[PDB]
């Protein structure tokens, strides 16, 4: 389910599939009650399938459209933690990775999005 | 020289027919009872 | 020079709240069948726990101000209040004279009241008026009352994670109780978490495997409760050594004729035993203190019945046992136990949950597990530490099982500068 | 069940008062907890105070406020008291799911 | 640090529901209980109600049940109390402030409160 | 429902937008709160598979997923010739789409022709 | 009745067909009650169980696209990869497999060898893009 | 060459799925209420989406079917749902004091109206649903067996009920007129909901039955095998109206209402079937001759009783407005071939689905109980064997899931996996 969650990058990497598979996963009173069981049953798969297909439109909008192991064009700044490109992949598990990423997301995620529109747009 | 582009999300509406169900506030006068409650 | 690539597959997770949806055990089909506290048409789902442990990982948990135990406090209460609703409304001066014909002080009084008759309560449900006497919350509190086909009884209640989320636990042996955890796994459904319902004391509990653990926000302030958590359980046995009748549009019950002796539970509770695990416990606390400090165990400060005492549901009844005795010591068997009907649970105003009267004797037993603890003032440096025992908000009550969570959200969307472009 | 207690009192500059709050006879072994209004600012949280006069703490109050227990009496004494003083101090319980408050001791200092 | 500040008509005529919203700033994310509190000028003061910020469950005091009604908004991290068939009796300085979650030996305080509104009714 | 707000808006402004983009059972008046739980549901179950439905759309005029899609179909003649710039700044999306709704058949069956063509000449070399 | 189930019944919509002919099918086919008495509450709980069924067919749709975007497919209807076909699997030419049987008989003869296929197929797509 | 994968292609699996129940929008908001064949099941579509195919051929087996279990255990489930809410009858397993009743004498009456001190108090029962023991008399079962009332307000009579796949399955149809039920169809439709299906209890004969097109058909695993069953469903269903001519009155006994049979209104006769000659002649004649088909033309069939095995086989057992009734057919089978007035009775303690769990004790019925039914389905047991002689069939049955079988022999459940893949000339750029 999380798996290799705590393993080296390479190996979650490698191992992206199965969290990508895990993550889409009368009378009266009574009845009343067999209901909202059911609204939150319902309500809880509803929200992980919308969620689950934001993050796929998310990485629609960027050069994925679906693909697992995507690739773009924006340029690596060496303001977003510049280190060995073999240290940072064999080293440190993806939680510290985000932990120390999780201050520049959202300018990477911009990026991202201006530099698919300007290939779209330019091209 | 132009060339058509999709755009889906842009927020555009057409005029349709449909079948609207119902709303009401008494207890199930009218028969009420194919009537939902209205208490959103 | 890198390039960013975005992976749709990494673990990393962050913490966050949800509704998680209980899952009683199977077996609560052969249960479920008396409509009783074990879960509902709530989502009775099978559940299966997959432990998947994970390696070289520690996550940093807080069991104080964790948000699933305050979700699952009001689920709890949800499904008290579910049970409860469906049943009759007393709503009713009644005169009451001693009577007695074993006993011993008594308790119970002999209520009359006209309608278009007799019955006998308990000092702890009545007050006097103007000899006059009227049950307690009278003209306050909808006093309602309990179907007695409910048999209210605890049962295990499985929290499976919803299906973007996971619920990590911590099995680490010596768990602190706070910061990281070394030893840490996700699990799809939580194991027999069981609504203890009880004050003061830990019934049919979760032990510990180590020395026995003590935890706290501070052990140091003397404002946040201090929790206990055994190895050894002390076994609690005792009856209602009493029977009464159901009277009867007036659609009320009330008690009936008593067959047999009267008198009240003394209940019964190992001492070497319970001797020892306050020896554990002492040890364990001086670590936290000091190896030299005078320890002391006395008795309840005082304040609602509630606290001072010691509450707890047994066979659709509830007993209140004074634990001065269990309490008391200064280092460096049997206990009195009242009854009552009407019952102000989780210190709500508006219900009181009438108990219709047990017929016969139950004999449940019991066997402790946690203490809850708040010690003193810390005026006399470093000569004693009293540890009165106390409490009584049933959250941590609750937080003696929920230690070992926490509700985290997937974020598989990630980043990474690898050595590829487009 | 009331919380009878002084309706004002007073003392120099300096000195040391000690305001009373006493329980009802039903309420004997009770715990009950000090609220402390200036004029115009809010009620600050001082202390609780059970039987054996075992006294809890908060941080921004100073160290002079003291409490204590006699039965079914309970007494907070402050030491060195000085102009902010000027407030009124009440005491507070909860016997059931209802708090129960008292009547507001007005307490002044003299300059 | 949780901060409690209060706001809402200062002059109120008889016979209508009093309307007073409380934002709060620092609070707990959930499991909070928010208590409305009343003085009476020249009285010993007396408690409104609270509202349980996760469960929405309510409470108020016994006499005031059906006058009372407090509500919750987690999004912008306020509450409201509406007072319906509020008398020339019911003018009052209000707090709105915060109870505990340590119920340390049967006891529930408030360790933060409003700084409080004074609400009069005249004609 | 949601994304109404943009409406009224110049096409740019609306492109730019787009690109950047526990209950218990003691409530009263249970009944309406269940009954328009299931219709908001309703709602959200309905939108889902609107979207599936629109993407798969997308997906045969060779855009799988994406927002601003573009394509190799030339713009004829008929379907309204007018200045690019008053098409893109003055007037709103709802009266383009009034404007080009008699002719959306044709231009998805021409997309789509093109996409195919488009297949079938880039897998031929 | 509606949903995705639907869409499903459509795929089944010509099984005896030709392979080209399938194909081509598949890709043209991608484009007030009463309540007399007590009849609400049932309303409720059928809708309950539609709003269920129906969330069970978008799932199961969305757990094949992503199968199938595990692969170098994405979404697309008809997918084109690059995996070499070894001559083991049915080393007798395509004019037969793709003009004379229905696909319930090549379903039938590649059942067996169809998981090592799916291997194939995501091995060589993570190859491919780790490769570019 | 290449291979390429083709999302949205035809595919089949013959594989096994939970399927849920579909009522019939009058079947429940018409008139039935508190009646167990319909429940909080989901109404069926307006009109199913049946598709026909063309060119296909799907193999089918009824005798290693999956619906027919799935629906026996439904009506299990159900049943025992719809008996649980009624008050248990065990206060009333007590010695019994009988005499039997002689107001009216058809063919004796065998009624016993016995006395028993609930702190005496009279009821009336039949000769088989009472045991003497050694009159002194006590229920057939209340000893070792959780003898249980059905509830005064709820009926029992078929209702139709659909079984709708669920999404992502199929219930392929075998449409072919001419079908034994085995091996491959040359019709073969697709439905997401099936047609009608009336869950009825009867052993021998199948009332309410849907009757088969074309001409009389039989079916079974194995027309040589002795042991296997034999389905016969005939194409033009046959009247039978049966009748029980007695009115009782219900006496409500306290233990918990128990309701007891009272004194009876005039007259006491045993129940009567009527079945006409003419038409039992015609359909055993069809029968015979596809009998004969199946056996050649030189072949002699023969017809006997039944051989006997407990009651609830070796008769006709039905009920009929809330009332059991245990039919003999001793004298429809009695006819040899070469190349009805029914007097039966009833049985007010009954043991459903042969199980020795609890028994379901059947409520009186005030007033004549009269009923018209199809008999449509016929259950044979082939007689043993001495080679080329001749042939018995006997009637058997009993096993409901039999019963079932009939019903749905046309479908069965296949998983679509729209994900083939195929080779071809194509490679990604
Ligand atoms: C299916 O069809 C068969 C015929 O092929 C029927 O079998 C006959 O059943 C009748 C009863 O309906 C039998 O009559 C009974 O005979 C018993 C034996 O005594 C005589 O019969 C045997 C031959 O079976 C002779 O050898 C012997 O000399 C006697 O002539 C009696 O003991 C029976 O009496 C008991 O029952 C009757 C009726 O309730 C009571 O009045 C008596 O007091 C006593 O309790 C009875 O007379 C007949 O013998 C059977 N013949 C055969 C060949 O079996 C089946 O009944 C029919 N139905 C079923 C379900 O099988
Ligand atoms: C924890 O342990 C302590 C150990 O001391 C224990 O304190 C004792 O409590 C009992 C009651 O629980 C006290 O007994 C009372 O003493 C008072 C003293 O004046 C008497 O007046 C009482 O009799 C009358 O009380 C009321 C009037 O005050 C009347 O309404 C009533 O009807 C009686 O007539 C009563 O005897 C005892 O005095 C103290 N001990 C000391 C040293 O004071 C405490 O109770 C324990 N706590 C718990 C929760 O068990
Ligand atoms: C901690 O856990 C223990 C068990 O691990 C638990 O003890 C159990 O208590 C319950 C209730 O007190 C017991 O259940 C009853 O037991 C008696 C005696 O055997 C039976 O006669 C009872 O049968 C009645 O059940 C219904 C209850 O209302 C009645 O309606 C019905 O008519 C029957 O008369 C009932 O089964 C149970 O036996 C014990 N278990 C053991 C092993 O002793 C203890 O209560 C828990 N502590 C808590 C909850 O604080
Ligand atoms: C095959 O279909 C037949 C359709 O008629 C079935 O006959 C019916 O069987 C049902 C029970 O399954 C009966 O329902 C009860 O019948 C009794 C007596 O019937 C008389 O009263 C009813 C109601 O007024 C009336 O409709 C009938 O015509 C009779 O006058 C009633 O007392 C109950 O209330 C309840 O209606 C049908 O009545 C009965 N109809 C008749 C006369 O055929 C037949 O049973 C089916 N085969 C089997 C055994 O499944
Ligand atoms: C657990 O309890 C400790 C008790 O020490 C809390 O520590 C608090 O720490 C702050 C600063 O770190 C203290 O403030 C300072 O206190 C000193 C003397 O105590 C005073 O001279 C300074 O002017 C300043 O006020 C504070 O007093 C102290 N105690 C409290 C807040 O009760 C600690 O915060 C508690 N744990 C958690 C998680 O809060
Ligand atoms: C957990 O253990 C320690 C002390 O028993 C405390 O948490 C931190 O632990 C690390 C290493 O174990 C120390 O370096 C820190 O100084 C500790 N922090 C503090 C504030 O002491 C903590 O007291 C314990 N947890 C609990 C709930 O008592
Ligand atoms: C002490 O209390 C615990 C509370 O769980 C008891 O543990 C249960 O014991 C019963 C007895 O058979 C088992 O069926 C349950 O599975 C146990 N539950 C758990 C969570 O372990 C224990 O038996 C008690 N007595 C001791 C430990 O001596
Ligand atoms: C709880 O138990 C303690 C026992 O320790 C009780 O204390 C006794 O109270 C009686 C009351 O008159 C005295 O006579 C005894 O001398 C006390 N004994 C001790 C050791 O203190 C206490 O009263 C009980 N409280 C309740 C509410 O039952
Ligand atoms: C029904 O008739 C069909 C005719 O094809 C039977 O199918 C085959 O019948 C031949 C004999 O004609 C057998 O040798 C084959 O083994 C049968 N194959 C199958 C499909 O089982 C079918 O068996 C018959 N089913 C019955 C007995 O009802
Ligand atoms: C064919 C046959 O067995 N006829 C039976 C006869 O034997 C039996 O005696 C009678 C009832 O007594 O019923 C008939
Ligand atoms: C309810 O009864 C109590 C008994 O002491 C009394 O004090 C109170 O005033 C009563 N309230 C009303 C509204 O009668
Ligand atoms: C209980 O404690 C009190 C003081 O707290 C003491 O006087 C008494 O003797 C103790 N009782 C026992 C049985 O130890
Ligand atoms: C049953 O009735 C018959 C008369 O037909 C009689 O001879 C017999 O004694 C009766 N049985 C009993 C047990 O009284
Ligand atoms: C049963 O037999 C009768 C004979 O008239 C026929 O009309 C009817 O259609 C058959 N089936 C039904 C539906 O009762």
């Amino acid at each position: 389910f999380l798996g290799a969650a705590g393993s080296t990058m390479g190996a979650a990497s490698m191992t992206l599939t199965v969290q990508a598979r895990n993550l889409l996963s009368e009378a009266q009173q009574h009845l009343l009650k067999l209901t909202v069981w059911g609204i939150k049953q319902l309500q809880a798969r509803v929200l992980a399938v919308e969620r689950y297909l934001r993050d796929q439109q998310l990485l629609g909008i960027w050069g994925c459209s679906g693909k697992l192991i995507c690739c773009t064009n924006v340029p690596w700044n060496s303001s977003w933690s510049n280190r060995n490109l073999s240290e940072i992949w064999d080293n440190m598990t993806w939680l510290q990775w985000d932990k120390e990423i999780s201050n520049y997301t959202q300018i990477i995620y911009g990026l991202l999005e201006e530099s698919q529109n300007q290939q779209e747009k330019n091209e | 020289n132009l060339w058509v582009t999709v755009y889906y999300g842009v927020p555009v509406w057409k005029d349709a027919e449909t079948t609207l169900f119902c709303a009401s506030d008494a207890k199930a006068v009218w028969a009420t009872h194919a009537c939902v409650p209205t208490d959103p | 020079n890198l390039w960013v690539t975005v992976y749709y597959g990494v673990p990393v997770w962050k913490d966050a709240e949800t509704t998680l949806f209980c899952a009683s055990d199977a077996k609560a089909y052969e249960t479920k069948k008396h409509n009783v506290w074990a879960t509902h048409a709530c989502v009775p789902t099978d559940p299966n726990p997959q432990e998947i442990h994970l390696e070289n990982v520690t996550e940093e948990f807080n069991m104080w101000k964790n948000n699933m135990v305050e979700q699952m406090h009001t689920d709890i209460i949800s499904l008290w209040d579910q049970s409860l609703k469906p049943c009759v409304k007393l709503t009713p001066t009644l005169q009451c004279t001693n009577v007695t014909n074993n006993i011993t002080r008594g308790e119970l009084k002999n209520c009359s009241f006209n309608m278009t008759v007799y019955s006998l309560f308990y000092r702890l449900d009545v007050v006097q008026i103007n000899k006059e006497y009227r049950l307690i919350n009278c003209n306050t509190s909808a006093i309602t009352q309990a179907c007695p086909k409910v048999s209210f009884e605890p049962i295990p209640i499985h929290y499976c994670a919803p299906a973007g989320f996971a619920i990590l636990k911590c099995k680490d042996k010596k768990f602190n109780g706070t910061g990281p955890c070394p030893s840490v796994s996700t699990v799809q459904c939580t194991h027999g978490i069981k609504p203890v319902v009880s004050t003061q004391l830990l019934l049919n509990g979760s032990l510990a495997e180590e020395e026995v653990m003590i935890r706290s926000e501070n052990i140091t302030n003397n404002a946040k409760n201090i929790l206990v958590q055994f190895n050894t359980p002390v076994q609690i046995n005792c009856t209602r050594p009493n029977n009464n009748t159901r009277k009867s549009g007036q659609a009320f019950y009330a008690t009936g004729d008593i067959i047999g002796d009267i008198r009240q539970a003394h209940c019964n509770v190992s001492k070497a035993t319970w001797n020892e695990t306050l020896g554990k416990v002492v040890k364990q606390l001086r670590k936290h203190f000091g190896n030299n400090t005078i320890i002391r165990f006395a008795n309840s400060s005082g304040g609602d019945l509630e606290v001072t005492t010691h509450s707890f549901n047994c066979g659709g009844e509830f007993f209140y046992c004074n634990t001065s005795g269990l309490f008391n010591s200064t280092w460096i068997i049997t206990l009195p136990c009242r009854i009552k009907q009407i019952i102000n649970m989780w210190q709500r105003i508006g219900q009181a949950m009438y108990a219709p009267p047990i017929q016969g004797v139950i004999r449940c037993v019991s066997n402790i597990t946690g203490l809850i603890l708040t010690r003193d003032g810390g005026s006399t440096n470093s000569t004693t530490e009293t540890f009165r025992p106390g409490g009584g908000d049933m959250r941590d009550n609750w937080r003696s099982e929920l230690y070992k969570y926490k509700v985290v959200k997937i974020e598989p969307l990630g980043v990474a500068p690898t050595r590829c472009k487009r | 069940s009331v919380l009878t207690q002084s309706p004002s009192a007073s003392a120099s500059l300096g000195a040391s008062v000690k305001l009373t709050c006493t329980l009802s006879s039903g309420l004997r072994s009770y715990t009950i907890a000090w609220y402390q209004r200036q004029r115009g600012q809010a009620p600050r949280f001082l202390l609780r105070l059970d039987s054996v006069g075992s006294h809890t703490k908060v941080d921004g109050i100073p160290d002079r406020f003291s409490g204590s227990s006699s039965g079914t009496e309970r007494y907070l004494t402050i030491s060195n008291l000085q102009s902010e003083d000027e407030a009124d101090y009440f005491c507070q319980t909860w016997t059931t799911g209802i708090y129960i408050f008292g009547g507001g001791t007005r307490l002044s200092v003299l300059s | 640090q949780v901060q409690l500040q209060e706001s809402g008509p200062g002059l109120v005529k008889p016979s209508e529901t009093l309307s007073l919203t409380c934002a709060v700033s620092g609070g707990s994310i959930s499991g909070n209980y928010w208590s409305w509190i009343r003085q009476s000028p020249g009285k010993g003061l007396e408690w409104i109600g609270h509202i349980n910020d996760y469960s929405g469950r309510t409470d108020y005091n016994p006499s005031l049940k059906s006058r009372v009604t407090i509500s919750t908004d987690t999004s912008t991290n306020q509450f409201f109390l509406t007072l319906s068939s509020v008398s020339a009796a019911d003018t009052a300085v209000y707090y709105c402030a915060r109870r505990d979650t340590d119920f340390w030996r049967g006891i529930y305080v408030f360790e933060f409160w409003g700084q409080g509104v004074l609400v009069t009714v005249s004609s």
